[PDB]
RNA sequence: AAACUUUCAACAACGGAUCUCUUGGUUCUCGCAUCGAUGAAGAACGCAGCGAAUUGCGAUAUGUAUUGUGAAUUGCAGAUUUUCGUGAAUCAUCAAAUCUUUGAACGCACAUUGCGCCCUCUG
RNA sequence: GGAUUGUUCACCCACUAAUAGGGAACGUGAGCUGGGUUUAGACCGUCGUGAGACAGGUUAGUUUUACCCUACUGAUGAAU
RNA sequence: UAUCGAUCCUUUAGGUCCUCGGAAUUUGAGGCUAGAGGUGCCAGAAAAGUUACCACAGGGAUAACUGGCUUGUGGCAGUC
RNA sequence: AGCCAAAUGCCUCGUCAUCUAAUUAGUGACGCGCAUGAAUGGAUUAACGAGAUUCCCACUGUCCCUAUCUACUAUCUAGCGAAACCACAGCCAAGGGAACGGGCUUGGCAGAAUCAGCGGGGAAAGAAGACCCUGUUGAGCUUGACUCUAGUUUGACAUU
RNA sequence: CGCUCAAGCGUGUUACCUAUACUCCACCGUCAGGGUUAAUAUGAUGCCCUGACGAGUAGGCAGGCGUGGAGGUCAGUGACGAAGCCUAGGCUGUAAAGCUGGGUAGAACGGCCUCUAGUGCAGAUCUUGGUGGUAGUAGCAAAUAUUCAAAUGAGAACUUUGAAGACUGAAGUGGGGAAAGGUUCCACGUCAACAGCAGUUGGACGUGGGUUAGUCGAUCCUAAGAGAUGGGGAAGCUCC
RNA sequence: GUUGCUUAAUUGAACGUGGACAUUUGAAUGAAGAGCUUUUAGUGGGCCAUUUUUGGUAAGCAGAACUGGCGAUGCGGGAU
RNA sequence: GAAAGACUAAUCGAACCAUCUAGUAGCUGGUUCCUGCCGAAGUUUCCCUCAGGAUAGCAGAAGCUCGUAUCAGUUUUAUG
RNA sequence: AGGAUUGCGACUUUUGUCAAGGAUGCUGGCGUAAUGGUUAAAUGCCGCCCGUCUUGAAACACGGACCAAGGAGUCUAACGUCUAUGCGAGUGUUUGGGUGUAAAACCCGUACGCGUAAUGAAAGUGAACGUAGGUGAGGGCCCGCAAGGGUGCAUCAUCGACCGAUCCUGAUGUCUUCGGAUGGAUUUGAGUAAGAGCAUAGCUGUUGGGACCCGAAAGAUGGUGAACUAUGCCUGAAUA
RNA sequence: CUUAGUAACGGCGAGUGAAGCGGCAAAAGCUCAAAUUUGAAAUCUGGCGUCUUCGACGUCCGAGUUGUAAUUUGAAGAAGGCAACUUUGUAGCUGGUCCUUGUCUAUGUUCCUUGGAACAGGACGUCAUAGAGGGUGAGAAUCCCGUGUGGCGAGGAUCCCAGUUAUUUGUAAAGUGCUUUCGACGAGUCGAGUUGUUUGGGAAUGCAGCUCUAAGUGGGUGGUAAAUUCCAUCUAAAGCUAAAUAUUGGCGAGAGACCGAUAGCGAACAAGUACAGUGAUGGAAAGAUGAAAAGAACUUUGAAAAGAGAGUGAAAAAGUACGUGAAAUUGUUGAAAGGGAAGGGCAUUUGAUCAGACAUGGGCCAGCAUCAGUUUUA
């Protein structure tokens, strides 16, 4: 119990850990399964892709708004902006989400050229006779690929009109400091007292 | 490696290296950190202090997110730009053709002073940045845009 | 001096270590989802030419029919000739049947092979 | 040699030449005895609110094994 | 040259202070800096008995019986 | 009111009387009784008691003081055939030593193999002391120890 | 032990005995300070030179010996005899150990470079199994008791028949049942073990045979009790 | 020379710039290399001797002071 | 339970059978091959601490920066 | 002891000689059980029974009749110092995907962990007066025939500068109460001052886990027993 | 996989301890109630009959208007008007596909030594998309079964695909542009107080009992109790649904730097067996002759068991008390010693026994002389 010159553990095994344990034997035979599934679905399927189209989405938080990463469904908006109904788009391998909004529109001429260069690139075969086959491509992330927004000029002007950057945030952190205050102290003195005068 | 190990080389000898008075029993002391305050507070005294008490506010539902903001100090700067696009710009850019430095796609918050730069116009684009930072660009020529 | 006591060696005892073997264990991975009032899991009592146990089966009792293979079974008998075959076998297979007395157990009881009631054919 | 006491000690009645004092794992329990102390039953007094206590008194309460070695007491006996 | 006291909790003093994380205003609660409420087992658990009906782990680090060292005390003998 | 050195009295073997040659016992009186005493029952008492205690008659090997007899063992043989215990073994005196040696030290000494007995030693066997102290180990019982609790009782709201 | 102008007591003066101590030499190890492939065969981790030191429980570090498996390598060894086991034979190492002659026996096993571990025993009133002394000893003594011939048999203190003595003495060593056992009852064969001596005998061992009910019992009725159903509890096993 | 210290001050006090004096490195003896850092074992019941010494009649009793031993240690002598 | 803490399947001051359970122990006993080098401690402060731990002291191992240094369980002269 | 020669010397008229940096010369016997080796007994002297707890054991202290096999610091999750290896302001393929002679070997990259910045309770702010500063020591190199001078990494001591908190000071301006310029202080930090870490592996040490091995009196959950014995009820029997 | 041993909790002691975003595996969506078919209960169970029988068609009672069909589910959606139209459906037959299976498809038993036996050693070949493993009298690619490569059958599953043939759905079902009016949404519930329990959840995270009990731009949440004013987000009190994830049980296949009969499961054998307890339960030991039983005919001693011979076999030093057969412990023979134990260390002697370069042509043990190093004695 204690006593040299070490760092103070904690150690969470005082409960019976030794009953659950696992221990991942079956990494190696498991990765297996799965190229097994994946190959044996494909052949079930055949003409078709194994992965549904998904749109592409901007991150939330401070942390990761920088960056851009593939969404779940293609909203209602945008699907009606390049001509199509929502249930025909199912069938076709289009994801669709009745929840996401769109207040951007940045995002969504991007989602909309989206889905002209998947209506374009994609042949349907009809339901009656003739069933021209053309192997299949399986990965639809690998043909459309996500690509991160340019919002860069190399080189550029260097315009400046002795503002200074810090002076400008000091100034903004105050405002909101204070603009509570600032809006009761102008209810008294200027109203209230002065517009009963 | 079982043969390099000290317990093969007392084989033959009584105690094993625990001594014939001490015994090597259980638990002669407790069981993790016990008696902290009572006899082994000369352990705590030394070696660690601050351990026992409570300083500072409590705070609900803290993310690590809000506090983000990873620093960036002037000497590293100029590595943001490519390697190939260096000997160049070093040697003339002279305004109206300065090479944009996006800290925020690197992944940087707060551009901080520290090192000295050369005397090159930079337009350095941030969230956050120092008062002594600022002071350091302005000298060389360039500017710094807010986002 | 012998006997007796103690130590050694050769041969003989006592006992089953050592050495070599192995139709069994233990762990890990991979696949599949199928008990029962149409009477299950379990239990008793029986059945082989000569069996006590184990292994199989239920008075059709170490099994019958159906399909396949193509001549055995074997401790000792004994056949059957079935041996250019609609066929030997403790073979494999298994989709039709039999399935004592019980048991969730069901006419009422049950330390009892106890005691009743209804329809139907024969004395 | 006896009376009384579980007694060591003590105190008496006699006899006698005389009734000196001590040791030996406070000799001696696989030699005996079990009255005493010393478990559980039970009673009395003082003390304790009570369970219980008492270097107070009282009564009923289990004494195992030698065939071995030496020791001692007797008994045979190889070999000059 | 002696005359006194941690953590945690409560409480008082101080500041044109900081926080209640969707944004404000007042009450309210939480913090930052120094005092007080006490641990006398005084480097700081919150705590009554009894066992002769007893139990386990140990101890000759420790009592009740001999033995050994010692002789105040007990007993026996000298000296003037 | 009663009763007593009583199964209740420490000081004690109380003092006086009686039983004996002689009585820390027994019985009868005395009582400022450490600490007797009235249904936590006091005093008395016929019958009954494998209850406790003292004395007298008869009786006797309890004793002075031991002796003898009978069966069944032991003893010897034929057959059958174990257990406890065991570091190694088994002659003494003194010395020193973990203060009481069968082995060390100095002396005494010392002769194969064995059979009946016996209880002096082997600090002889039996059982990780029950007495005593320690342990931050327990359990049984008790209580104005500390913190709880079933049951019960009082009040409010619902059933109304 | 023995000693008396000592082998006693006090004092002096010489010789002599003797420790793993001291001096000197041989060899071992450890540590330090140097010198050297300048082609100059064999280990630069080599091959030499010089100087000092050596006790040791608890403890720490270093360098080696052996056991069971894994990767490599000696085109390793072997039915012309591998492993194991026995040996008052031999050789090497300070030692842990290794190599090898003779015997026994009949299928696998070694060295060198590395990996890896359920890797080395004299003790634990250790665990399981086996065997000693003690010892041909303790002992096989309560229920009054045996004896003589004849037969069978390899064999008779103990079996079968005869004769003589005895006891239980009808609240019994007599005649029948209940609970409980379960073939022990009965015949023919027969003694390896069991019947703490013996055995031709046996409640032993091997192979068969044997229990016949309208009237005797069970079945039927209720006793102290037990216990479904209708109902009400309980999350429920189930409780009343 | 230096300054916001200190002085009646052009003084003082600290830290300096340049300068003079190395046989005779300004007592003895020795030096086994000197200084320094990290990390972790066992141990935390002690005891005896020569002097100093407290309690006690005294003890192979209890308790301190300074060096040396035993514990951890054989070997020659004190018979042991 | 006509009361002894009696009896309750050789088990009673709280039966027996399995499981949690390899319960916990500052306390007892044991702890498996050779040579080579170095080599302790029973003391200070705190603790429901006195048969136990922490902390310093003593010990080993790994070494790093340097190469006769400003050192010594010692002496002398001067001076407290 | 050593194993060509090398050195210091001496005696020599000289060549040479020699007791001078460790023994050569000459002779005899036997050539094997004679010398040696192991083994058994005898004789002289010496030697108490191991293991263990203890200030102290041959102990009248505990365990041990004897033999064979089994039998006790292991593995893991976070870690510390030291050491080897790879890359180095970076480092880490193996959650997952691609491939395959199929749990192997080989290949791929978004993220993410640690590191590159600290200090405050927080709101927050956030590291160059000067050759990244002076002084004292410093290996090594440079100049010199030397004496001595120059340049001085690592590190150690020491006084300053810079960033954060703390306590004062409070400039131009300005929503008239915000804003914080510049200058300071016997305070204060696990800071800056031409970056050192990240990953794998190894001995030793730490904490949780059965945790080196065996060992309690207890406690809790769920079950089985009134054939012994305690007591009551129903129904029978027994006593000269 | 990270977040993280972190934000919080805790005699703030010991100790406990999540979730959002980010990167991956896998991705699939939907149904009722609340509206009048009201110009036609349009719907459904059973009975009886007939067929191509997991059903379909027709007919007769019943269920039900206190609500069964069609129509709509908040992503919407409906009722009207105006306007262009793009789509369609239900059986069996053969083949592939997926399972359960059966059979076919290379090469030496040539010569010599050892042996009881070649599967050993040596010489000379052959096959290889087959040199994995096992069997046969000793280590077999080539003796046998298999293994590798590929053919050829049979028997199920069937909608998963492909290709066909009947049919025969249609004037009915679905989708979309514009414009007007509406747009039904779950109550002893939400929410509040209080008690007990639980969480990291702190003036209370969820759950449950009890008392109180709503609303229509309403109600919930926004991790500090309130009152006041805004904003952002979802729509509770009804319901269905594959995949990635688990698995010391069951049925079927692969492997191992795992154990090798005191080990490994309690159990390699007639093991939950023999045996113990009234009962719940408790619970062992025990593997190996030889290639082949060829398991010892026949003589002779004995009442018999057995013994001596003989005989089998490579061996009976393999005899069903059986491969090898260690130690404690015992018998016989041989050698040695022995006056109250034995057993050790140093050094000799005697007795036993044993290694080691005198063989070519036919080293061991001493003595004397002159020197060196260290000493002793006149």
């Amino acid at each position: 119990a204690i006593s040299k010159n070490l760092p103070i553990l904690k150690n969470h095994f005082r409960k019976h850990w030794q009953e659950r344990v696992k221990v991942h034997f079956d990494q190696a035979g498991k990765k297996v399964s799965r190229r097994h599934a994946r190959a044996s679905k494909a052949a079930k399927i055949a003409p078709r892709p194994l992965d549904l189209l998904r749109p592409v989405v901007r991150a939330p938080t401070v942390k990761y708004n920088r960056k851009v990463r593939a969404g779940r469904g293609f909203t209602l908006a945008e699907i009606k902006a390049a001509g199509l109904t929502p249930a025909y788009a199912r069938t076709i391998g289009i994801a669709v989400d009745h929840r996401r909004q769109n207040r951007n529109q940045e995002i969504l001429d991007l989602n909309i050229q989206r889905l002209k260069e998947y209506q374009s690139k994609i042949i349907v075969f009809p339901r009656k006779g003739k069933a021209p086959e053309a192997e299949q491509t399986l990965s639809a992330a690998a043909s459309f690929p996500i690509v991160q927004p340019v919002t860069d000029s190399e080189t550029r002007a260097v315009e400046d009109n002795g503002e200074s950057a810090y002076r400008t945030l000091r100034l903004a952190r105050s405002d909101k400091r204070y603009k509570g205050i600032r809006e009761k102290r102008a209810k008294d003195k200027a109203e209230a007292e002065a517009e009963k005068k | 490696p079982t043969r390099l190990t000290k317990t093969r080389k007392h084989r033959g000898h009584v105690s094993a290296g625990k001594g014939r008075v001490g015994k090597h029993r259980k638990h002669p002391g407790g069981r993790g950190m016990a008696g902290g305050l009572h006899h082994h507070r000369t352990n705590l005294d030394k070696y660690h202090p601050g351990y026992f008490g409570k300083v500072g506010m409590r705070y609900f539902h803290k993310q690590q997110a809000h506090f983000w903001k990873p620093v960036l100090n002037l000497d590293k700067l100029w590595t943001l730009v490519p390697e190939e696009k260096r000997e160049e710009y070093l040697k003339s850019a002279s305004k109206s053709a300065a090479p944009v430095i996006d800290t925020l796609a690197a992944g940087y918050g707060k551009v901080l002073g520290k090192g000295r730069i050369p005397d090159v116009p930079v337009i350095v684009k941030a969230r956050f940045v120092s008062k002594l930072a600022e002071e350091k660009i302005k000298a060389a020529g360039g500017v710094v845009e807010l986002i």
